[PDB]
């Protein structure tokens, strides 16, 4: 009988978790490579 | 459309107003006539004191010289631009840095020229343009080693991106400094056009015309000046920026060009440049091609002020004030040399 | 010089301004 | 009787008419004004002529207001689902057509004003293009009236 | 463009989900579950009415602030070399704030039509109350969004006017007409909201 | 014996027919107006000759209006879900085909007028390309009529 | 007997066959016209020979129109939901295949005309590439016919 | 009698009135502090005078806190949907109004601190604009006080 | 017996098989045409020898057409849900495998033709890499045929 409650809880909790994971992974992937002091030395 | 109207003033609105206020202080035609009517450099300063310039030249020695006036005008523009840059944010900061790369190119050319001729880099510093100062210490105390200087440029200068056009530091001693400068300028202009396009919106709309005309005029003048030189056509075509409107087959026809008549025939296909080439009589006593291109450049920089929410205002203001300083220096030169006949050659602004 | 069109436009602006101003004020 | 929720769609129709026509008129006036103000420092005598695109954007706003008033006067708590849908559709038609016409008028008026500063002959061409863009909002009003009165 | 990428991804995902959900409901003969009637009806009229009042005030203030910053940045920037801008072009700010004044006026007018029911069954709540909630929501949307757009438009026009005045004093008097025309839109929105809530009665 | 929400789809068909056609016409008119303004500074004599793209975009808007009024007059209280879906399909078809044609006309008219400032011979080629772009919207109108008059 | 929502998918097939084919043809025509205008500045004599891209882009819209008219004629009150799915699939296939073919034709024709402004021998290669980018829309039409006629 | 979830909207209204006002005041404080820091390197004597925009952002935050405290002290176990949604509306009003007013105060103050650094006369103009920007959030608070005590 | 919506997934399989394969082939053709236009200016006599990537993209589109026609010939009214899912899976497999293969073909063909304009020996390497990208669409076709005929 509580299908609505459990469905909404799970749907939005997992959407928030997935969005947080995506944002964190995006920030780390697109993180500045950090060797800008070396880009011009190798290239 | 990008709708810059919504967010431009969040960060750059105050500077937009400030730069427009500064532009309102550029001498008008009446002021240029008043300065032209002078008799001595002292009277030139006297008349100039009534304009926005004010007392910029009161401190300096009574025996004024064209050199002193030119340096003071350069210093004033440098101060204003540095203030704007210091108050600018990321995107406009990058725009203003791109504006300064133009003089940084000439400064690095001077540095390499002196170093290859075994002259102290610290002693070359004073001749560099203020707007392109190499505050980085990696390119100082180089010990007159071209390899060390090339590494310093690559590591601690925004020109590392443009120096990948070359292949190695041996290129510094291999290629002529003019070819190095013009290859650097081609790369810089292409990168600047790409940055403006990526900015898009009113910035791109009002700025891309100026960079396009810069590319076309660079092509035309390089062609017209490399005719009698050892600069081959193949090595010349490498110096045409690809931003201009001549990129499809226009630059190619110029590269194959072997005479000013052929350059004019190439320019005919584009009416805007057709008029400039037609008016460039090039015989004594009438406007030259460079003067016609200066007039067109001033016109474009002025039209840059009909848009509102765009960064092109700052580039246009810098170029217009450069032209104004050149005009005032020219008027002072005419006064000093007593050659009043050519005193009207100054290109008016507003 | 008298320009009837400009005078009409000016008076229309004044009337619109005043009438909207009553409400907005 | 009719559904309790029927009036929702007529209400949203009036709201959509007004809001979207207001968006279009606001954009038209903003773009045209930022063009006129920038131009006038160069050609100060063209301001009154160049005000016209602003008036066209205001006319778009007027069309939206007219259709919204029609809907808000013909809308009752017990209007059939059919009439509520008709008013929703009329509102969407007028509002979005006015939005498109306002965008077009803003773009065209700004560009034409800037050109007229440089080329006085272009005034008539600009007026033609502005009338053509305004006729879009007029079409939207026609369709909205057909739907709302039907 | 990271944040715009996130918004675009959310939009695309949501609307792909909606497309497939609608296809499923239609095709599997489960349309009777997609009860928009039940949604609009069970959803309390108070939600609609109070969202409408909140939007009427908040979006009007949002537009007023948008325009005020858009035009004040330009006013203050221009006035560094011509301080007369600060004294003259305050009228643009005045218009941008009249937008919010209209917002609060319409918030008051809408809120004056609220009243509890003491009913939960839709047949008991009735057409009058349901339509009252819907029309208060619609009037709030109308006034708030029209005021938002009018305020932004007047702010853009006022920044233009201030920049133009910084260079020639005799231009603001002619450019204020554009501000007046942009202001008319907020009045139109107010009139339409009033017409919508003219015959609105909760109770 | 038919749903009372049946008319919703037909009303959306009429609203879309007008709205999307108007958006395409607005894009065409706006882009062509920017092009005409840009090219009029140097070559004023070509403004009227070059106003063609705006006319073509207006014709696109007229296609949209025609189909919208046809749907609006075909609407009825007891409109079967079948006829309502037919009118929705016709409205989407005409509106979005006109939208695509308006985009094409905008791009082609901008490029054509800007080029014809430089290359006089390009006028006829630009007219041919604009004719093709208009033919796209004409196809959309044909399909919309077939769907809306079944 | 049959579900009342089948005509919706049928009209969706028709409107997709028209709209997406029109969008593809519009993109092809717009890109090809931009390229033609760019190239004709220096090489006017090729303005007409460089119109094959636009004709090949309009052929895609003709494919879409064929499928849309077929679907609109096949539509009727009691089409089985399976027939409605068939028509929707045919419409989607023709429309999206034509959209891809229009993208390819636009890019190929733009690059080809720009190159042919400098190298006349590239015209035949451009024509062959355009044929290869048109057979995509042809395949979409074939699949749409196979689905619809069934 | 009343739904067990009726208090959610009131709680969220208090939370919003606090949070959105805090975000707006934080933006105002951050922009004004950036402006003051940029200015101070050359005009140290203007820091205290130029700290006004930060204070007005704090005032926006204070309005938010006041309305949040009112709603939080009005919440009760049997809170009806009517009161709950009235408080939700009040919270939305205060929160969004304070958000926008804080944005405007931050932008105007960042502009005007730097401007007054250059032109001393601009200080009073900056204050004049800032008071309007602040009374926007005040209008939000006024509507909230009307609603939460309706 | 079988659900009335079973054929939806079969028609979607056919439509996807054709549409995604056509999209991949169109991307490959567009990229290869851009490369050919770029190279032909300096090395025109290599256009015919360089048309190969477009042929490979056409082969990918032919894979998609084969699977789409097979599904459209195996699609019947009483199609079990199991067979409908099989056909949808075959269509998606071939379509998206061909899309990836077309992306690979476009990138590799563009790069290889540009390089072969400068290094003649690179032609054979380009052919090898194009075959290695083609076998991806071949594998997609294999899986789609297995699923469809199962
Ligand atoms: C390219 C994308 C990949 C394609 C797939 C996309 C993801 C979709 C899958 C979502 C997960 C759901 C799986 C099934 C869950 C169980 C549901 C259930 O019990 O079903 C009962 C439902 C509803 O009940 P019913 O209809 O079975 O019961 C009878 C009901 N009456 C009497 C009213 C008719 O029906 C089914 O049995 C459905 C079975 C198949 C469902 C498969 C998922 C549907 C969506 C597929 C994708 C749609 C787009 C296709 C084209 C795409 C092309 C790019
Ligand atoms: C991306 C922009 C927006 C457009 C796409 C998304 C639009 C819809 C998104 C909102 C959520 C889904 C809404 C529909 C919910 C289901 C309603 C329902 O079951 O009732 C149907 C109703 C009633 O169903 P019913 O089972 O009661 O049938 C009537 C039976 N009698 C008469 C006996 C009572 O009828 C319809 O079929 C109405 C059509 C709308 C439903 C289909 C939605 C289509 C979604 C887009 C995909 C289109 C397919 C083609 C793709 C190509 C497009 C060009
Ligand atoms: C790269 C490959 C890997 C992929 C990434 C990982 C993804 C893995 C999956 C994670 C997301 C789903 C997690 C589980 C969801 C279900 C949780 C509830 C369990 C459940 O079914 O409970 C039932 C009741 O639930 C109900 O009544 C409601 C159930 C419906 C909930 C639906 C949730 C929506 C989907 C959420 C995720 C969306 C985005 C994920 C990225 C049974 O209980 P009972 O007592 O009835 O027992 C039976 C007697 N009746
Ligand atoms: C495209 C492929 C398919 C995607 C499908 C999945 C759904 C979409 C998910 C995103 C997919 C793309 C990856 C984007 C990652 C997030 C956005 C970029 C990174 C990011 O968030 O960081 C900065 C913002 O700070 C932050 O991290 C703040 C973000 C957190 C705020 C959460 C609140 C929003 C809740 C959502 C509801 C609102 C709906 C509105 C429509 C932005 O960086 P930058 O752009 O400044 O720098 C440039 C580089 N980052
Ligand atoms: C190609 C793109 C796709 C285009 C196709 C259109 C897509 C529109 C998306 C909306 C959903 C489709 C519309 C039709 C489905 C409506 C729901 C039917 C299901 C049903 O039986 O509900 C009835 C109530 O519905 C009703 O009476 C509801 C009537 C209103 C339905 C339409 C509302 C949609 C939302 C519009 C919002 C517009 C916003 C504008 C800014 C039952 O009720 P009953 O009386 O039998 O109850 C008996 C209880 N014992
Ligand atoms: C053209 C715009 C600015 C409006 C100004 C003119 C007004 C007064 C006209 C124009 C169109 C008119 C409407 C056109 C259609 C009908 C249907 C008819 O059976 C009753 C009157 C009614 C509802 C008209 C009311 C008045 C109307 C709105
Ligand atoms: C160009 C001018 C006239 C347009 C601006 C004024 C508009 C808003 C006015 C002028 C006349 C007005 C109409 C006059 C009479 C009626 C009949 C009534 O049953 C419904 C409203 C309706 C149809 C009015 C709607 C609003 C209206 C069209
Ligand atoms: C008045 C000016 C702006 C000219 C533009 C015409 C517009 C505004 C108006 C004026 C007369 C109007 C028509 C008058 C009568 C009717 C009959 C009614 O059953 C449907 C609407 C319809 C068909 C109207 C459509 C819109 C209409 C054509
Ligand atoms: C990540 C974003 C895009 C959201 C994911 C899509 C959502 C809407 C999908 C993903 C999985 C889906 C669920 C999968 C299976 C079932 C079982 C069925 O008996 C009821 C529907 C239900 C519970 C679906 C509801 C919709 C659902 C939750
Ligand atoms: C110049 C004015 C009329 C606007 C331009 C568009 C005109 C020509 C369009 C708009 C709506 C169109 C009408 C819409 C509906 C029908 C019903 C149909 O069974 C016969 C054609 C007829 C009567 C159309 C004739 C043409 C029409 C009047
Ligand atoms: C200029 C464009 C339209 C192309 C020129 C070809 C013309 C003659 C073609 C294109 C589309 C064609 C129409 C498309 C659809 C139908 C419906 C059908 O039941 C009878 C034929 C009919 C009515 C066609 C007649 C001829 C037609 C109008
Ligand atoms: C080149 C010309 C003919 C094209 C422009 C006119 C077009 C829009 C006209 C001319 C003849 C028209 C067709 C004539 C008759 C009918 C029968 C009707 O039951 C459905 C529409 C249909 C099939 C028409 C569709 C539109 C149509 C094709
Ligand atoms: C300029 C070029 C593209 C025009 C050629 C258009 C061709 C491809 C079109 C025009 C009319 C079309 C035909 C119209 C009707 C039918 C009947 C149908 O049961 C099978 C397909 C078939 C036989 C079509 C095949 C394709 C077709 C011949
Ligand atoms: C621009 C021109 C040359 C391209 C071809 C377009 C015309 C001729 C096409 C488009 C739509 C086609 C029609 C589509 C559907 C049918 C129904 C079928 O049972 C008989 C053929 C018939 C009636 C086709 C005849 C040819 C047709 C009218
Ligand atoms: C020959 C090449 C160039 C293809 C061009 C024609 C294509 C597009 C068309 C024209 C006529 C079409 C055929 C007409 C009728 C039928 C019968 C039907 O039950 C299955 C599809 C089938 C067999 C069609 C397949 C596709 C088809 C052959
Ligand atoms: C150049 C392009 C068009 C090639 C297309 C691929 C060809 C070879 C494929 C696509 C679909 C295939 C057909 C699909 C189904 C059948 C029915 C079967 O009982 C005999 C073989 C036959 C008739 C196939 C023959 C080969 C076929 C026509
Ligand atoms: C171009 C070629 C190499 C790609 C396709 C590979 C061939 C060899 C594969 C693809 C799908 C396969 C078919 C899939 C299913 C069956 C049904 C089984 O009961 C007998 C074998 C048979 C009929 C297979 C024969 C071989 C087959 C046709
Ligand atoms: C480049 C293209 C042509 C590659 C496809 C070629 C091969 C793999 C295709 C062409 C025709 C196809 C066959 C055509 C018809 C049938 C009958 C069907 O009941 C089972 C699959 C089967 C037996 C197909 C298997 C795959 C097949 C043999």
């Amino acid at each position: 009988l509580e299908y609505s409650v459990v469905f909404n809880l799970v749907l939005w909790i997992m959407t928030g978790l997935a969005l947080a994971v995506i944002i964190t992974s995006y920030n780390i992937w697109n993180m500045d490579p950090g060797y800008d002091s070396i880009i011009y030395r190798m290239t | 459309s990008f709708f810059p109207e919504l967010y431009f003033n969040v960060d750059n609105g105050y500077l937009e107003g400030l730069v427009r206020g500064l532009k309102a202080g550029v001498l008008s035609q009446a002021d240029y006539l008043n300065l032209v009517q002078c008799e001595t450099l002292e009277d030139l300063k006297l008349h100039l004191q009534s304009t926005d310039y004010g007392n910029f030249l009161a401190n300096e020695a009574s025996p004024l010289t064209v050199s002193v006036i030119d340096d003071k005008l350069k210093e004033k523009m440098v101060v204003e631009f540095r203030h704007m840059r210091n108050h600018a944010y990321e995107p406009l900061a990058s725009f203003l840095d791109f504006i300064t790369y133009s003089y940084m190119i000439d400064n690095v050319i001077l540095l390499i020229t002196g170093t290859l001729h075994q002259r102290s880099i610290a002693e070359l510093v004073p001749k560099c343009h203020p707007l392109g100062s190499f505050e980085q210490m990696e390119a100082v105390n180089i010990a007159q080693t071209p390899a060390e200087l090339y590494n310093a440029i690559l590591v601690d200068t925004p020109l590392a991106a443009f120096f990948q056009d070359c292949i190695s530091e041996q290129d510094l001693d291999e290629m002529n400094i003019e070819i190095i400068r013009n290859t650097l300028y081609k790369a810089y202009l292409e990168s600047f056009y790409k940055f403006c396009t990526l900015l898009g919106g009113t910035t791109a709309d009002a700025m891309c015309p100026i960079l396009e005309f810069e590319a076309d005029r660079r092509a035309f003048i390089i062609t017209i000046n490399s005719f009698g030189t050892e600069l081959s056509k193949e090595d010349r075509a490498k110096l045409f920026p690809h931003c201009g409107r001549l990129y499809p087959e226009g630059l190619a026809q110029l590269a194959r060009a072997d005479d000013y008549e052929q350059v004019k025939n190439v320019a005919d296909y584009y009416p805007e440049y057709k008029l400039l080439f037609e008016g460039a009589g090039s015989n004594p006593g009438d406007k030259t091609l460079e003067d016609r291109f200066f007039e067109h450049e001033v016109k474009l920089n002025k039209l840059a002020f009909l848009n509102q929410f765009h960064f092109g205002v700052f580039y246009a203001f810098v170029k217009l004030k450069e032209q104004e300083c050149r005009n005032i220096v020219w008027i002072a030169e005419c006064i000093a040399q007593r050659h009043r006949a050519k005193i009207d050659n100054y290109i008016p602004i507003f | 010089v008298f320009d009837f069109g400009d005078t009409m436009v000016h008076q229309a602006i004044h009337t619109i301004e005043y009438c909207l101003g009553c409400i907005s004020n | 009787n009719n559904p309790e929720y029927s009036s929702f769609f007529g209400v949203m129709g009036a709201s959509s008419a007004m809001v979207f026509s207001a968006m279009g008129a606001a954009y038209g006036t903003a773009k045209s004004g930022t063009g006129i103000a920038a131009m006038s420092v160069m050609r100060p005598e063209l301001i009154m002529k160049s005000i016209i695109p602003v008036v066209m954007a205001g006319i778009i706003a007027i069309y939206g207001l007219v259709v919204a008033v029609l809907i808000a006067n013909s809308l009752t708590d017990g209007i059939t689902l059919y009439r509520s849908f008709l008013q929703l559709g009329a509102g969407l038609s007028v509002g979005l057509s006015g939005l498109a016409a306002g965008f077009a008028i803003g773009i065209v008026g700004d560009a034409g004003v800037r050109g007229t500063a440089q080329q006085p002959r272009l005034f008539v061409g600009m007026i033609l293009i502005l009338i053509f863009a305004e006729v879009l909002g007029l079409y939207g009003l026609i369709v909205a009236l057909i739907l709302s009165t039907k | 463009t990271g944040l715009e990428l996130l918004y675009l991804g959310i939009f695309v995902a949501f609307w792909a989900c909606m497309i497939v959900v609608g296809i499923c409901y239609t095709i599997f003969d489960l349309g009777f579950r997609f009860d928009v009637a039940w949604f609009l009806t069970e959803t309390s009229p108070f939600m609609w009415s109070n969202l409408g009042i909140g939007l009427a005030i908040s979006l009007s203030v949002v537009g007023a602030a948008w325009g005020i910053y858009i035009t004040g940045s330009s006013i203050i920037g221009g006035g560094v070399k011509a301080p007369r801008i600060k004294t003259k072009n305050l009228v643009s700010i005045i218009f941008c704030e009249a937008v919010a004044i209209y917002g609060i006026i319409m918030a008051i007018v809408i809120s004056n039509m609220a009243e509890p029911f003491s009913a939960t069954d839709p047949k008991a709540i009735g057409h009058r109350n349901y339509h009252a909630g819907y029309s208060m929501f619609g009037a709030g949307l109308t006034v708030g969004l029209s005021n938002l757009f009018c305020g932004v438009c007047v702010g853009i026009v006022g920044s233009g006017a201030a920049l133009a005045d910084a260079q020639n004093p005799s231009l603001f008097v002619k450019i204020l007409i554009v501000e007046i025309f942009g202001s008319a839109i907020g009045l139109f929105g107010v009139i339409v909201a009033i017409l919508q809530t003219s015959r609105v009665k909760m109770g």
